């Protein structure tokens, strides 16, 4: 027959019949390279620690999303309150000097 | 001089530390847990085994009547039967026809083979940890056994090592433990006096040679039917035998932390759990003046090729310049890199190879050649082998486990977001001041 047993960083002991126990420990031999390209790094660290690497990747995704949508929101707010308060006022004229410096 | 370390409680793995006194040359410290004993406080309740149903010779005062008495024999069952007229080889055994009374007796004993095949019921209290240590300081090795409680100064000659309290309180034994021919089981045996028929402990005694045996084996004495003299009886199965068939696997095979369960006395040997705060008061003579040890002018660390595995998968050569020959202690000033060496020979200009072990994918640690810290930088590729037959010498941290390429990418992403929002805040304040000056 054949029997598959999971070994971790802490070890595993198996006794086969009247044999002395033999202990085996697992090394961090995940597929990929920790110092290669980011996709190889992600493969390595997902095979090593899946939930931790998912947490970190979700953290970076959230960090990029909330922060691009925050800098952009502040930029749009500044654009609105630089174009409306006197430039967009009806029958009002704003020349290039104080229009093109931020607008367009 | 007093040094306070925290040795990982794994038997066999050396723990290295460097003790530096002002004005005194660094001393190499080497603490190994050769062995460990987890000995609980035991209390023997009783001894149980297979029972021997003793049926005495039937008594027939068989023209008249008999009275059931009380006896201290184990599970002493008696019954008086009305009219029997018993027969043997020889015909009628008495004269009156139906005025014949038979008394059936049945008690329980210890089987003759019980002195070998028996179980012992024990209650075990809080366990005590005792360790064998292999402190190596300077060029002197001291072996010694200490109690892990935090107050007892186990000392070989002049070391005075106090083993601090174990970080995790662990005991592989339950409150109630059963020992049978060297195999230890975690069984909830009945108390002394609460004998359940058909279960473990249905027959109890303080010892095997005791005359105060108590038993409850459900002996029912049946009314004789045949003419020949007979004691018909029925009984429950041996609780010892039933437990033997349904005992499960012992603690020797279901123990946690790789504990080796041993008897005489009951102990759990070589258990790998927790941290031990050792405190060593090294004798003064072991230290040597900073003048006596050779002085390193300059050194630099180059690392050949490293993997992070359980064994010593790393190499390291450092080119030094010393003004005098002698012996210099080597130490890695890092929690994720441990050196195989402790002392080495320096001779003017030279270079020496030091093997280490790592759990981080970076040789980003410091090495000291009897002082003169120097830094190493390299790439530790993952090992090709998946399974090894030797424990991991170093624990797995977080800042160490994450490599510098991944750190660079993570900091690039987070710092990009942070700089984006910082630019957003600065344009916020600039636009607000422009608006305030507008009106």
């Amino acid at each position: 027959t054949s029997r598959n047993f999971s070994v971790g960083r802490e070890g595993l002991e198996y006794v086969w019949g009247n044999h002395e126990p033999v202990r085996v420990w697992a090394q961090e031999s995940a597929p990929g390279d920790p110092h290669g390209w980011p996709h190889e790094i992600i493969i390595h660290y997902y095979h090593r620690h899946p939930v931790y690497t998912v947490i970190v990747l979700c953290g970076v995704a959230l960090a990029i999303l909330v922060g691009t949508a925050s800098s952009a929101a502040c930029i749009a707010k500044a654009r609105r309150d630089c174009l409306t308060p006197y430039a967009l006022a009806p029958n009002a004229t704003v020349p290039t000097a104080l229009a093109v410096l931020c607008c367009i | 001089f007093e040094h306070a370390t925290t040795v990982p409680n794994v038997p066999g793995i050396p723990y290295k530390a460097l003790v530096e006194r002002a004005g005194y040359a660094p001393l190499n410290l080497e603490i190994t847990v050769v062995s460990s004993e987890l000995t609980p406080s035991t209390n023997k309740e009783y001894v149980t085994c297979k029972f021997h149903t003793v049926i005495p010779s039937p008594q027939v005062k068989c023209c008249g009547s008999l009275e059931c008495k009380a006896s201290s024999k184990a599970d002493y069952t008696c019954r008086v039967f009305g009219g029997v007229y018993p027969f043997m080889w020889g015909g009628a055994q008495c004269f009156c026809d139906s005025e014949n009374t038979q008394l059936s007796e049945a008690y329980v004993e210890f089987a003759p083979d019980c002195t070998i095949d028996h179980a012992v019921a024990l209650k075990v209290h809080t366990a005590a940890l005792k360790v064998g240590l292999r402190i190596v300081y300077g060029n002197t090795t001291a072996h010694l056994d200490t109690f892990v409680n935090g107050v007892t100064p186990g000392s070989s000659r002049d070391l005075k090592v106090i083993a601090g309290p174990i970080s995790a309180a662990f005991s592989p034994f339950d409150h109630k433990v059963v020992i049978r021919k060297g195999l230890v089981y975690n069984y909830d045996f009945p108390e002394y006096g609460a004998m359940k028929p058909g279960a473990f402990g249905d027959i109890q005694a303080s010892s095997l040679y005791a005359t105060d045996i108590v038993a409850r084996t459900d002996i029912r004495l049946l009314k004789p039917s045949v003419k020949n003299i007979h004691v018909p009886y029925t009984q429950a199965v041996s609780g010892y035998e039933m437990w033997k068939n349904n005992s499960g696997r012992p603690l020797q095979e279901t123990a946690p932390f790789g504990c080796k369960i041993e008897v005489e006395p009951l102990r759990a040997s070589n258990c790998a759990y927790g941290h031990i705060p050792i405190s060593i008061d090294i004798p003064d003579a072991a230290f040597v003046r900073s003048s006596e040890s050779p002085t390193i002018l300059e050194v630099s660390c180059t690392v050949a090729d490293c993997i992070y595995s359980a064994d010593f998968g790393g190499s390291l050569t450092l080119q030094y310049k010393a003004d005098r020959e002698g012996h210099c202690p080597v130490h890695s000033h890092s929690t994720t890199a441990v050196l195989k060496e402790a002392t080495t020979h320096v001779t003017a200009t030279g270079s020496i190879t030091l093997h280490f072990s790592t759990s981080s994918p970076q040789a980003n640690f410091i090495v000291s050649l009897c002082g003169k810290k120097t830094t190493c930088n390299a790439e530790c590729k993952p090992p090709a082998d998946h399974i090894i037959g030797e424990p991991h010498k170093v624990d797995q941290e977080f800042q160490a486990a994450v490599s510098k390429t991944s750190w660079n990418w993570l900091l690039a992403l987070f710092g990009g977001a942070s700089s984006l929002i910082v630019v957003g805040l600065i344009v916020l304040v600039c636009s607000s001041m422009l608006i305030n000056t507008r009106r």
